[PDB]
RNA sequence: AGCCACCCGAGAUUGAGCAAUAACAGGUCUGUGAUGCCCUUAGAUGUCGGGGCUGCACGCGCGCUACACUGACUGGCUCAGCGUGUGCCUACCCUACGCCGGCAGGCGCGGGUAACCCGUUGAACCCCAUUCGUGAUGGGGAUCGGGGAUUGCAAUUAUUCCCCAUGAACGAGGAAUUCCCAGUAAGUGCGGGUCAUAAGCUUGCGUUGAUUAAGUCCCUGCCCUUUGUACACACCGCCCGU
């Protein structure tokens, strides 16, 4: 019966009562259901509740934690990119910046023309698994 | 008696509070962010399962002659969901389950004994049968 | 809803249904002369002769000029016929429905012309506009009385359907628009 | 196929209705509450716990899938 | 055809080690430093008796003048991650039918020689 | 208990078995006084074992279909005993007796078997077995339960209780009332 | 000759083992130092290195995961059975326990060819508390990322594991099609095999466990005759005339 708290913004998305808080944090890139589970627990927030509650001041702390993973003890392994090819330490990348770095890996791998890039550019599958019947229809 | 005469799901929670009544249960440095098991799609809701897991361990070691690291790792895990592949039983983390064991050994709830590992402490045989009566007198499932 | 004041079809009511989705024995087809009300076809009796084919490019969304055998006014099951049909040709009811789509669509905003659609107070919307023709006896009567309205320049503002907004901002342009 | 959403906000307008739809309530599951209101079904549970805390309704089932409540003892 | 600030606009660390520092490093450090797949190549493979080719890599780099690339250093192996002393050699990489000669650069460090040589078509079917 | 055995949380007594043909295919208190519906874990050992199994036990059996839900009676008897609770809080009646009435109005009277006539579709006005009348009652009751829950906030128990109550008295809101009549439609129909 | 019924019951009810007659241009020379005729034979067809067997607008099969609430979640409860496992002639285990690491895994030993240890094999389903609320939703995990273990002399063409993250079709599946009557269907895990690493393969296993014939030749195939045959290699046969 607690209505009056329903506006939140986690980067470039609106985070209202649609699901649980953490699962509503999952609208952006670099933030999965387990990574959103952690940042709210690094912020000590019950992710059980609703994002139509829990106003932005908690979330502005959550903004500081998703931008600073290792600084808030989101450790080196938990990251979407560990020890990256760009910003070479252990960076959890976020909503709009991961879409850069996912391309920035593969666009580099074609300038290097490594096998990851050569498969990805030629319409081929990056993975060496079978593409005779799958990866198509 | 045993602790098998009293309610086991009350027992893993009344002894969990008893390990909170211990005040320390020697938690690892990594429960806010861990996988903690390759079975689990999500990180735990809290950290207070660790009391319950040791309340589930000390009940388990009350019945054994002694057990340790590999034995706890089959208890709390289950089907490892293999995604596009068939799911299968395996064992998760062996560090935090050992951290459970060194805690109850450190609190003398269980203790390194025969049969390769930790059996009950006699203080634990008190403190389990103490809170067994606390389990039994409260409710009987 | 519908521009018929009557809710349901009657016995041997030649009705124009809407083939929404084909089902197990047949298709749960919904009437459109009467609002959206579901009826059924085969197994029993819809066809007369045996040539053993149903469609080549006929995809979905058809309309069936069918005759009500059984109607369940309480339970909601309307059994339909075409095997009995020697004289109930499909062209007459559909061209009547091609009018009666527009005869309904004229009389269902209304709600002085935006139009909206949807929705006003739906039943009271039709007692003022759509069913007041159906109240106006007979049923061949408001075949012409509605046609008296959408003969718009012969004349516009004559005999009643002076209900209800006034109506007259609809009655000038929205009759010509719908 | 299906695409439905209740209001996933804790809603006073539903819950004050829930406190006032309560004599119609005798079979009170959160899904009934989520359909008699637009409360979530998740948040129906916590709202009925508040309505349990009022003592107007009473648990008759408590299963991990779904609880069931019941307004005063027999009716 | 050589080390850093040349054949590298793709700067800082490829996997955790900056190529700018790496070319001043030795690869006995690089296998220790943030190069796990290279580590399994350089610790378990462990300098895998291609030394006559490795001599030839340093022979043809020496025999050619250092302002230019080496003449030809063909290999049959394609499992070779480019080392900082390797950087500059025009390495013929065999795909089981043909030798593919690749000049190896500060950007390509960490990549196998079978990643620049191909054994496979960008598949056509009349496509 | 040695005087009378009841249901696990209800009463096998005060059950009104009120059909003509369905005597001794519907019994919960006559020989089948069970707190726990489970006979031996098989019910197809004999053709006789159908009438041996009561309707309260076959309901726990005929629910677990739909291969992810097959091999789960412990989930089922949970949801089944949940569904009796959802009956009584909607009814007040004995939810077994609601289930017992649910077999009554869902059992057909005359059905049709296939026959051929001049290339055209005719079907023979035939009775079905009171064994089948129960088996056409239960299977249509078991269909509307999992289906209506399958994309709804309601669990199967809430949909099954609504399936039993609207078939205890035919309301045409349970799946079993609505599909019995189409079976009975063809008998007075063709030829 | 047999049936039905019931008694007992393990009842006149387990599942396989197993094969007549005859047939095969069934398949296998690449299982075979079973192989005729050959080929080549030191220039090999005896070899090593590298690669392809993986490739995809696609045709098909088999599997598998999916499509939520009996589901996902977070945990907690706890019940197997079949086997097997180092000390082996071309390469080698089960692992308690003790430890470190989220995990990956590392690791310390010791036990045990074994109803002795692994392993009181305390498996999964289950079972409960939840959070979730039927939202391509958290169902789904495709795809891919960065990085880390691990196996190998070599994985690159991601061998494999993991970590997070990018978070797909799919919300029930047409034409068609498959199977099957009780521990059966299904679900569930598990053991055995191929291995240096490397299963959605496979054979077993228990486990949870349905509805349904309980009949029939209707389909369909098979046996059993008669009948006609222009068929006889036998109707995919014949066989006409334009």
């Amino acid at each position: 019966p607690e209505k009056f708290q329903h506006i939140l913004r986690v980067l470039n998305t609106n985070i209202d009562g649609r699901r649980k808080i953490a699962f509503a944090i999952t609208a952006i890139k670099g933030v999965g259901r387990r990574y959103a589970h952690v940042v709210l627990r690094k912020a000590d927030i019950d992710l059980t509740k609703r994002a139509g509650e829990l106003t932005e001041d908690e979330v502005e702390r959550v903004i500081t934690i998703m931008q600073n993973p290792r600084q808030y003890k989101i450790p080196d392994w938990f990251l979407n990119r560990q020890k990256d090819v760009k910003d070479g330490k252990y960076s959890q990348v976020l909503a709009n910046g991961l879409d850069n770095k996912l391309r920035e890996d593969l666009e580099r791998l074609k300038k290097i023309r490594a096998h990851r890039g050569l498969r990805h550019f030629w319409g081929l599958r990056v993975r060496g698994q079978h593409t005779k019947t799958t990866g198509r229809r | 008696v045993t602790v098998k005469d009293v309610n086991q799901q009350e027992f893993v929670r009344a002894l969990a509070a008893f390990l909170k009544k211990s005040g320390k249960l020697k938690v690892p440095e990594w429960v806010d962010t861990v996988k903690l098991a390759k079975h689990k799609e999500l990180a735990p809701y809290d950290e207070n399962w660790f009391y319950t897991r040791a309340a589930s361990t000390a009940r388990h070691l009350y019945l054994r002659g002694g057990a340790g690291v590999g034995s706890m790792t089959k208890i709390y895990g289950g089907r490892q969901r293999n995604g596009v592949m068939p799911s299968h039983f395996s064992r998760g983390s062996k560090s935090v389950a050992r951290r459970v064991l060194q805690a109850l050994e450190g609190l003398k709830m269980v203790e390194k004994d025969q049969d390769w590992g930790r059996k009950l402490t006699p203080q634990g045989q008190r403190d389990l049968d103490r809170i067994a009566g606390q389990v039994a007198a409260a409710k009987k499932k | 809803c519908r521009f018929y004041q009557h809710k349901f079809p009657e016995v041997e009511d030649v009705v124009m249904v809407n083939v929404r989705s084909i089902a197990e024995m047949g298709a749960y087809v919904s009437l459109l002369e009467y609002n959206n009300i579901e009826g059924m076809i085969l197994l029993s009796e819809l066809s007369r002769r045996r040539i053993r084919s149903i469609n080549k490019l006929i995809r979905i969304g058809r309309n069936e000029c069918v005759v009500v055998i059984r109607v369940d006014k309480e339970k909601g099951y309307i059994d339909l016929s075409k095997r009995r049909v020697s004289p109930e040709e499909a062209i007459k009811c559909e061209d009547k429905f091609t009018k009666s789509k527009t005869v309904y669509s004229i009389l269902r905003h209304v709600a002085e012309v935006l139009e909206y659609t949807k929705d006003e107070q739906l039943e009271s919307l039709f007692q003022r506009t759509a069913w007041v023709f159906d109240d106006k006896y007979k049923r061949p009567g408001y075949g012409a009385y509605d046609a008296f309205k959408h003969a718009v320049s012969d004349p516009s503002i004559l005999d009643s359907l002076d209900l209800n907004e006034d109506e007259r901002e609809v009655l000038i342009n929205n009759i010509n628009r719908r | 196929r299906d695409k439905l959403n209740n209001l996933v906000l804790f809603d006073k307008a539903t819950y004050d209705k829930l406190c006032k739809e309560v004599p119609n309530y005798k079979l009170i599951t959160p899904a009934v509450v989520s359909e008699r209101l637009k409360i979530r079904g998740s948040l129906a549970r916590a709202a009925l716990q508040e309505l349990l805390s009022k003592g107007l309704i009473k648990l008759v089932s408590k299963h991990r899938a779904q609880v069931i409540y019941t307004r005063n003892t027999k009716g | 055809v050589e080390q850093k600030k040349k054949r590298t606009f793709r700067k800082f660390t490829y996997r955790g080690v900056d190529l700018d520092q790496l070319l001043d490093m030795s690869y006995e450090q690089l296998m220790q430093l943030y190069s796990a797949r290279q580590r399994r190549r350089l610790s378990r493979g462990l300098r895998r008796k291609q030394h006559s080719l490795l001599k030839r890599l340093r022979k043809a780099k020496k025999e050619a003048p250092p302002m230019e690339k080496p003449e030809v250093v063909k290999t049959h192996l394609r499992d070779m991650i480019i080392l900082p002393e390797m950087v500059g050699s025009m390495v013929g990489v065999y795909n089981g039918k043909t030798f593919n000669q690749v000049e190896i650069k500060p950007e390509m460090i960490g990549h196998y020689l079978g990643e620049f040589s191909i054994t496979y078509k960008p598949v056509k079917h009349g496509r | 208990t040695p005087d009378i055995k009841l249901f696990g949380k209800w009463s096998t007594d005060d059950v009104q078995i009120n059909d003509i043909s369905l005597q001794d295919y519907i019994a919960v208190k006559e020989k089948y006084a069970k707190y726990l519906p489970h006979s031996a874990g098989r019910y197809a050992a004999k053709r006789f074992r159908k009438a041996q199994c009561p309707i309260v036990e076959r309901l726990t059996n005929s629910m677990m279909m739909h291969g992810r839900n097959n091999g789960k009676k412990l989930m089922t008897v949970r949801i089944v005993k949940h569904a009796f609770e959802i009956i009584h809080l909607l009814t007040g009646e004995n939810p077994l007796q609601v289930l017992v009435n649910a077999i009554i109005n869902s059992g057909p009277r005359e059905d049709s078997t296939r026959i051929g006539r001049a290339g055209t579709v005719r079907r023979q006005a035939v009775d079905v077995s009171p064994l089948r009348r129960v088996n056409q009652a239960i299977w249509l009751l078991c269909t509307g339960a999992r289906e209506a829950a399958f994309r709804n906030i309601k669990t199967i128990a809430e949909c099954l209780a609504d399936e039993l109550i609207n078939a205890a008295k035919g309301s045409s809101n349970s799946y079993a009332i609505k599909k019995k009549d189409e079976l009975e439609r063809v008998a007075k129909s063709n030829r």
